[PDB]
């Protein structure tokens, strides 16, 4: 999905 | 005195000082409750805070100067007050939960902007970023009552009802008949003799939605997902009624990630647009290309309502908050990274009148008043 942000932790 | 809780994404502390990348649970907020907030908005990855006083704070990813604190690069791990706007009583900061740009209106009816400037969002003539909220001298001789803000484009009405768009073009999503870039604030034309009382915008091909003082809801822009709820998927240029709404009573209006929702007076919710990882609320993850009633909240009168890009947050009359949407950071606050296919009632906040909710791209926000 475009709009699902990820996790960069 | 105001208590404000936090759950959902932390990787860029977009929670203002938890320890933790996904509160799954809703969490009190320390630094957010001392500020005595009347409004808490989220953006992408970011987190702003209107208190009564009228100063503003932020936190979360610094990237594009989205937070406005004059840097763009960091991230805020703790809200951080917008200096450069100090000298205002700020009202209310729109910002889109995909966003990474903002405007500040204040009490007297200014308004600032500041973040990432494509397109002509920050309605300055120009595509610069501005690291610091800057007044939009377009509309300094405009009262204006209130703003929102898409991922590529603006919004701003008057005193007297006339609303203003500026930003990305493309796909129309600006109402003005064409699909040309404004970087100054441009009046909607086609939408005098209605009083525009409340305007959302969407993000990425996004929508636009407006709702006159005898609730009327328009819409225009991009048709995908039959987010302009008149369905199929046909996008507009310029502002259309969507017929299903009219005599419903809708007083409030909201744009997620390509899906539109809205909030009925008798405390009723409609939503429609893209269904994917069930940010519509109907328990089946298909579009909807006209409005339909969130029946998962039949018999709960809603009082507010917040959208982020796949989730959204609903408060009864008697402070109970329900969500529904993806979770794949926690921000359903059901305890778990498990998607809510319905309206699902929010884990820990018994006992808390909550009043007011907002959302951010992955993170949700509950306070009390």
């Amino acid at each position: 999905d475009e709009d699902k942000d990820k996790d960069e932790t | 005195r105001t208590k404000v809780f936090v759950w959902g994404l932390n990787d860029k502390d977009q929670l203002g000082g938890l320890k933790g990348s996904k509160i799954k649970v809703p969490s009190f907020s320390e630094t957010l409750s001392a500020l005595n907030v009347v409004q808490v908005a989220g953006g992408s990855k970011s987190l702003f805070a209107v208190t009564v006083e009228g100063k503003v704070y932020a936190c979360g990813e610094a990237t594009n100067g989205r937070l406005g604190l004059g840097i763009s690069s960091g991230t805020v791990p703790i809200p951080r007050q917008i200096t450069a706007l100090s000298s205002y009583v700020v009202k209310k900061v729109a910002v889109h939960s995909g966003g990474r740009h903002a405007t500040a209106l204040t009490v007297d009816g200014k308004v600032f902007s500041w973040g990432e400037g494509d397109d002509g969002k920050l309605g300055h003539f120009s595509r610069m970023n501005c690291d610091k909220p800057r007044l939009i001298e377009a509309l300094k001789t405009k009262r204006i009552r209130d703003i929102a803000c898409g991922s590529s484009h603006s919004a701003a009405l008057t005193s007297s009802g006339e609303l203003y768009t500026w930003g990305l073009g493309e796909y129309g999503r600006l109402g003005h008949g064409d699909n040309t870039t404004q970087l100054k604030p441009k009046m909607v034309k086609v939408l005098l003799g209605h009083r525009v009382i409340q305007v959302a915008c969407g993000s990425r091909d996004a929508q636009t939605l407006a709702l006159t003082d005898e609730g009327l809801v328009f819409s225009w822009g991009d048709g995908d997902f039959g987010k302009l709820g008149r369905g199929g998927s046909e996008g507009c240029n310029i502002p259309q009624n969507i017929e299903r709404l009219n005599g419903q009573g809708v007083c409030q209006i909201e744009c997620g990630a390509q899906f539109s929702l809205a909030l009925t007076k008798s405390g009723v919710v409609w939503t429609w647009g893209k269904g994917d990882y069930f940010r519509l609320g109907h328990g089946s993850d298909v579009h909807v290309r006209k409005p339909q009633v969130v029946e998962g909240l039949r018999g709960k009168k809603i009082v507010h309502v917040a959208v982020g890009a796949l989730h959204c947050l609903a408060v009864t009359d008697s402070g109970q908050v329900y969500a529904w949407g993806d979770n794949d950071h926690g921000q359903q606050g059901n305890g778990t990274t498990t998607v809510n296919r319905k309206p699902t009632l929010v884990q820990g906040l018994e006992g808390q009148k909550i009043t007011r909710v907002a959302c951010g791209s992955s993170h949700s926000v509950a306070w009390t008043t």
